[PDB]
């Protein structure tokens, strides 16, 4: 079992510019508003459709979320798989404000079935399942609608589709418990506290039955016993209500009977103190979860206590008499953290919950409350905010910074950008669906005019101008930063139970948790929590493990005292193309030069307890290392055309590449820190705490090594980072024109969808070359058996690492270049050859072919011969090519390249043969005689003299140069000429011919 | 299906290699002619060409090869430096080049026997355009594919480094206004960097990628011209980023721009050289299509006269030469 302890937060972007279409409905219950009613704090919530994980499915990786404040629902249904066409809803119910918790869906084999709670409405939506809106297989990708796009043709005003709750028995005001369901027989359930501290259940008919609503009021009382939170289960004809109630008791109700058949106090689980029998429960929750395999029923129950709260999961357990009662399976406890939602799998058996700390932080753990024998809680690695200052070098531009940090790919998203540029024109302009270039210049220009509204005099000193530009843009970027900061808010959490899938809900965007890889997961973890690391996990080796958990702990004590100058200079060594070797001991030097704290002395000490550092540092090389061999087998054209489709949206390209982006930038940190740690040791040597061979070895193959390795992640890095470019149609397709030329260009060209997106050159790979060899991926890794289900965690694993073979750019096809000479991208394309060559030995060939299709097009095109040399004789091939061009003008040069090409020959003769004849045509049709001999002569052809050499006589007899005729001597074959002449003269006539003068 | 009408060369030099890249001097050197400068595969021939529009007694053109400088790499692109005179008191013909070797030759002479030359070493990448930056021909700014704009002196050191986000494809200097230099980045965007603060003071975005070619409007400082992809692009500062005007200017990868010396609203791009022969297309403002359309069968390099309405493309082994009729 790989014990996938630490999970990382994947920024699933919505980089679409076009919000998505969100259909506005407007329902107008009859109910007049309430002014200084309740207001609910915002919540979400998501649900995964069944059959997900299943591979031939139409609900494959497709999932339903949703987020609902004061009085809207925003619907979106969202699939890994293919993108969705009309897929987002916002349901705005006026004068009625939805409950936290108050949105439930469910199944049936026919329809989505999804029930909304309100303060005073209660409704129901019925919406096509995906298996059904679609008939034939054969249908294009482009085109594949959600299950939304046909909402607005149900009738909202329907009362078998709409009721209002009576105001007596009524519900408890300011309560936030709710659940509902659908029975056995389809109909509709709505359950809520009522104001006597008991259950009202309203209950409607099933949707194609006419019938009447029916109120039920469950009783067993004080404001003590009303429910907090609120969870059903149905049993084959009946529905389990449990109530966990203000008074620390849960009650299990069933509806059918209406009757409470089990009641226990929360209190004899928890290590009571006299204060709290007499506070009331106002932070409880309750969450189910049922186990079809095993028939058992799993409830998970938080308790909120002033003072430490508690996980406490339970089985169900039903004696022989209906006697129902709770086993006691686990107690977790937790530190002060405000905990905001929580699930449990019973795939994974883990509980997975989301915190705030005391700094309004966003918090998320999970733990294995069956194999937990230490109490610990797993971490989660969650993307922090943005940082309050930027940082600009005085070579760097203020503008060119901050728009640079502003539009980098996962920092900011779209609505804070555009909400500061609204709350900076004060203006209600209506703000259309904008561009991100147009977003781009319509930043600049606002804060340009900012600017130049704050320079008030003309003569203004250039340091003076420096700094109200940094000023103005700050301010932009701090307000970009509260918005940014208030769209981050966590609502609650979404797994799925087949395919592990966890998802993070916040309020402006959607973020993928993902499985950590073992070096970041041990270089991630705090301080306190690396001490206690199975160590069994990280090697066989007891000794191994524990060399390498002191060398992370080294690697970071060096990590938290690098400054941020520190850290610039290592990324721009590594710009610049200078030695990051003598840079990190330059940056060695300055932290010897600044260790105040004695930290040097301590990573000694620490160095010292470890027995093989130099085996730790080969450890952390090798998994760090995606250097391939030349074994990826090419593609055979007969994948199934279900798998073509997998993971082939824009959220699960932006979700992988994202991947890619967190892990090469960990890795950067670690090779970087793991550089400076490398000349740490060598500095350390000298007084005898490494042996002499092994100091040789390190510094020998060891040092380079981890310096290709860090210009490799931060190539990854910048490629993960640098933002494509928008390329019009019509210099497309002349591009691959062009390239025909070439014979580059077998695939047709299917109607490049337009990417209305913004992606990085990373995700055009994916998206063009990456995701057309997913299948083969899958099937070699010996799932031949179509039956498991597709796991999120391992699927995403393969695809990053897969993706980061390709990206290691070692791919013997070869394809990103070939398409960035393809595009008109030239410009990435000799950056990233640039960058790449001196390291990665892989396609050294591939490269120089596409660096000399780059200088071709740049105009350069003797530096193309020679890229297009090493990239292969293949020189006199590309002569020849070089050759035709210049014979087309019309021929010193000819002939000048024609003689290198000589010395250069070794296979075609016949190319050389058709090259003199094009050169001794040109210099005949131009007039020069003797050139035109010379390159005669030098024909390797038997017999071109002769033919030449008629036509020489006949063109010149024609010019009349008769006395240069005379003058010529004639070779060996003097008599030859007189006797084809002769012949030629006596054959033809003599009124049209003066060849017998 | 109107046949256009391939424009023959008003004036036809031979040369005795291929013509990488040629450039008038734009700069008043003393002389009666007008000096130029094009680069073969391993030489740099200096010529002066009178023209029978400036004398009478001139019989077509008379081109007279003043000295030939050996370089043993493919020019490709040519600076002239302010400095050059051709005057008998003390001539002095000093220009920078730049070689498929990524580096930057300066050559220096007094067309007697005296020549030198001085390598610039420092660019990654192979450099696309270089031209003097500074009023007194004291500093040289190259643009290249290392995204690098770099500003060297005459002594070979580097004052400034700007970073480009791509390769550079043409960098200019501004004709009156001092410290403002404008470097086309192949993706489209055009920067204007100050070169006392070493900031960006503005940039502007071509609608169409990439951006091949950039080049101030010398007879009015606010218009730009360039090309990127097949279309021409005209800028019109400080109005707006955009452009102002924006029509295909080759069938197939219009390649250079360059403005007109002498009239403010005739500017010249050159089809790159690929499957058709190297077309140029001299445009005119106030007209939708060229006002002349000719055939290089092979041409790189273009340059416009600093006072005729005549534009230059070398070819094979040949200077074509162009009239526009104003």
């Amino acid at each position: 079992v790989n014990l996938e302890r630490s999970y990382m937060e994947l920024i699933g972007a919505e980089r679409e510019t076009s919000r998505r279409n969100f259909r506005d409905l407007s329902l107008r219950p009859d109910v007049n508003l309430v002014i200084g009613g309740p207001k609910y704090a915002d919540c979400a919530g998501g649900y995964c459709y069944s059959e997900s994980s299943s591979l031939l499915s139409a609900t494959r990786n497709r999932f339903l979320h949703w987020t609902s404040y004061a009085d809207t629902l925003e619907l979106v249904e969202i699939s890994l798989d293919i993108n969705l066409v009309n897929n987002a809803v916002r349901l705005r119910i006026l004068n009625c404000s939805i409950l936290p918790g108050g949105v439930h869906i469910c199944e049936t084999p026919n329809n989505i079935v999804v029930l909304i709670l309100t303060n005073q409405t209660v409704h129901r939506l019925i919406l096509p399942h995906p298996s059904r809106m679609y008939r034939s297989e054969i249908i294009s990708d482009s085109h594949i609608q959600s299950i939304f796009t046909d909402i607005g043709k149900t009738n909202f005003h329907d009362p078998s589709n709409t009721y209002v709750i009576p105001a007596i028995p009524g519900r408890a005001p300011n309560t936030t418990a709710s659940t509902a369901w659908l029975s056995s027989d389809g109909e509709a359930l709505f359950a809520l506290p009522s104001i006597s501290g008991g259950i009202l259940v309203i209950k409607m008919p099933p949707h194609d039955m006419e019938g009447l609503v029916t109120i039920a009021e469950l009783k067993q009382q004080g404001p003590a016993h009303l429910p907090v939170s609120l969870a059903v289960h149905t049993l084959d004809h009946d529905s389990y209500l449990f109530a966990l109630c203000q008074d620390h008791k849960l009650r299990m109700w069933s509806y059918k009977d209406q009757m409470c058949l089990m009641v226990a106090d929360m209190l004899e689980y928890v290590p009571v103190s006299k204060d709290i029998r007499q506070t009331a429960g106002t932070g409880h929750k309750l969450r189910l979860a049922f186990s079809e395999t095993l028939g058992i029923l799993y409830l998970g129950v938080y308790l909120h206590t002033p003072k430490q709260g508690q996980f406490c999961v339970f089985q169900l357990m039903c004696a022989e008499s209906n006697r129902y009662s709770l086993d006691h399976i686990s107690s977790i406890f937790t530190n002060q953290e405000t905990l905001i939602d929580f699930t449990f799998t019973l795939t994974s058996m883990d509980i997975w919950a989301l915190w705030l700390d005391d700094d309004n932080q966003t918090v998320v753990k999970h733990i294995n409350f069956e194999e937990n024998q230490a109490g610990q809680w797993n971490p989660v690695f969650v993307n922090p905010l943005p940082e309050d200052d930027l940082a600009i070098s005085d070579e760097q531009e203020p503008q060119e910074a901050y728009l640079e940090c502003l539009f980098a790919p996962g920092r900011f998203t779209i609505a804070a950008v555009q909400k500061a540029i609204q709350i900076l024109r004060k203006g209600s302009g209506r703000v259309l669906d904008l561009s991100w270039e147009e977003l781009r210049k319509d930043v600049t220009l606002t804060v340009e005019n900012e600017i130049q509204n704050a320079v008030i005099d003309y003569d203004v000193s250039q340091e003076e101008f420096r700094q109200i530009n940094i000023e103005n843009w700050c301010k932009f970027y701090t307000c970009c930063l509260q918005y940014q900061e208030t769209l981050s808010r966590p609502l609650a959490l979404l797994v799925h139970p087949d395919t592990n899938m966890v998802c993070l809900l916040r309020k402006g965007f959607l973020s993928f948790l993902a499985p950590c890889s073992l070096v970041e997961h041990l270089y991630l973890v705090p301080a306190e929590h690396l001490l206690t690391v199975d160590e069994s996990v990280i090697s066989d080796d007891i000794d191994a493990a524990s060399d390498i958990v002191n060398l992370i702990q080294c690697l970071r004590m060096i990590a938290d005292y690098i400054s941020e100058d520190m850290a610039y200079l290592m990324e721009s060594a590594c710009c610049h193309l200078q030695s990051p070797e003598r840079v990190a001991e330059q940056i060695l030097e300055d932290l010897i030069a600044n260790d105040i704290d004695n930290i040097m002395e301590n990573i000694q000490n620490k160095l010292q307890d470890t027995r093989n550092p130099i085996r730790a540092i080969g450890f952390l090389l090798q998994n760090m290392d995606y250097e391939t061999n030349a074994d990826m087998e090419q593609p055979q054209p007969n994948t199934r055309l279900n798998l073509s489709t997998l993971y082939g949206s824009i959220t699960a390209s932006s979700v992988v590449c994202q991947a890619i982006c967190k892990i090469s930038a960990t890795r950067f940190l670690i090779c970087r820190d793991l550089l400076i740690l490398q000349h740490l040791l060598l500095r350390l040597g000298d007084m005898a705490l490494i042996g002499a061979g092994q100091l040789l070895h390190s510094q020998q193959e060891l040092i380079p090594r981890a310096a290709q390795l860090l210009l490799s992640y931060y190539m990854i890095r910048w490629g993960s980072q640098c933002l494509a470019c928008a390329v019009p149609v019509d210099i497309l397709e002349s591009n691959l024109q062009h390239l025909s030329v070439l014979e580059l260009s077998d695939s047709q060209v299917e109607k490049r969808r337009y990417t209305s997106g913004i992606q990085t050159i990373v995700e055009l790979f994916f998206e063009d070359v990456a995701r057309k060899h997913f299948p083969h991926v899958f099937i070699q890794s010996g799932a031949s058996q179509l039956q498991e289900p597709l796991n999120w965690s391992d699927l995403i694993k393969r695809i990053t690492n897969y993706l980061l073979q390709l990206l290691w750019p070692s791919n013997p096809n070869f394809q990103f270049a070939e398409c960035l000479m393809r595009n008109c991208q030239y410009t990435q394309l000799q950056e990233y050859v640039r960058l790449l060559l001196p390291w990665c030995q892989v396609n050294v060939g591939s490269c120089h072919f596409m660096l000399a299709q780059c200088y071709l097009v740049a105009g350069e095109g003797h530096k193309a011969l020679d890229c297009f040399s090493q990239a292969a004789s293949p020189r006199l091939q590309y002569y020849n090519r070089v050759l035709r061009l210049l014979e087309d003008v019309g021929p010193e040069l000819v002939i000048q390249l024609a003689t290198i090409a000589i010395g250069e020959a070794s296979d075609d003769w016949r190319s050389q043969a058709a090259l003199r004849t094009r050169i001794f045509k040109h210099h005949l049709d131009m007039g020069h005689n003797n050139q035109a001999y010379d390159a005669l002569t030098q024909i390797p052809d038997p017999s071109r003299q002769l033919d030449c050499l008629r036509q020489l006589v006949v063109v010149l007899c024609e010019r009349s140069q008769l006395q240069d005729l005379v003058e010529f001597p004639y070779v060996n074959l003097h008599n030859e000429v007189v006797g084809i002449i002769e012949s030629r003269a006596r054959a033809v006539d003599l009124m049209t011919h003066n060849y017998y003068e | 299906m109107k046949q256009d009408s391939a424009s023959n060369a008003t004036y036809t030099v031979d040369c005795e290699d291929y013509v990488h890249v040629v450039e008038f001097n734009p700069f008043d050197s003393g002389e009666a002619g007008s000096l130029l400068a094009y680069g073969g595969i391993s030489y740099v021939v200096i010529a002066s060409c009178r023209f029978q529009e400036e004398d009478s007694t001139v019989e077509g053109i008379e081109f007279k090869t003043l000295k030939t400088f050996h370089h043993g790499e493919r020019v490709v692109a040519i600076a002239w430096s302010p400095e050059t005179r051709c005057d008998a008191l003390l001539p002095l013909l000093r220009f920078a080049t730049a070689a498929g070797d990524k580096k930057i030759r300066i050559f220096t002479s007094d067309f007697q026997d005296k020549n030198e030359y001085k390598v610039i070493e420092g660019h990654s990448g192979y450099i696309n355009d270089l031209v003097f930056c500074s009023p007194e021909g004291t500093d040289i700014a190259s643009v290249g594919d290392d995204h690098t704009c770099r500003i060297w002196d005459l002594d070979g050191k580097q004052i400034a480094m700007f970073i480009l986000r791509s390769p550079g494809m043409s960098v200019a200097w501004h004709p009156e206004g001092a410290f403002k230099l404008m470097v086309a980045e192949k993706t489209g965007t055009i920067r204007f960097y100050d070169l006392t603060t070493h900031q960006a003071i503005l940039s502007l975005e071509s609608v169409q990628v990439p951006l091949m070619s950039a080049d101030w409007c010398v007879r009015n400082t606010l218009r730009i011209g360039a090309v990127a992809g097949n279309d021409w692009i005209i800028w019109e500062m400080p109005r707006s980023s955009y452009p102002q005007d924006n029509k295909p200017a080759h069938a197939d990868r219009a390649r250079m721009f360059r403005w007109s010396k002498c009239n403010e609203n005739v500017f010249a791009t050159t089809g790159y050289p690929g499957k058709m022969k190297s077309q140029i297309a001299i445009h005119h403002l106030a007209h939708p299509q060229p006002i002349l359309i000719g055939t290089a069968p092979v041409g790189s390099g273009l340059s416009w006269h600093r006072r005729l309405p005549l534009c230059v493309v070398g070819g094979y082994r040949k200077l074509f030469f162009w009239l526009t009729e104003m």
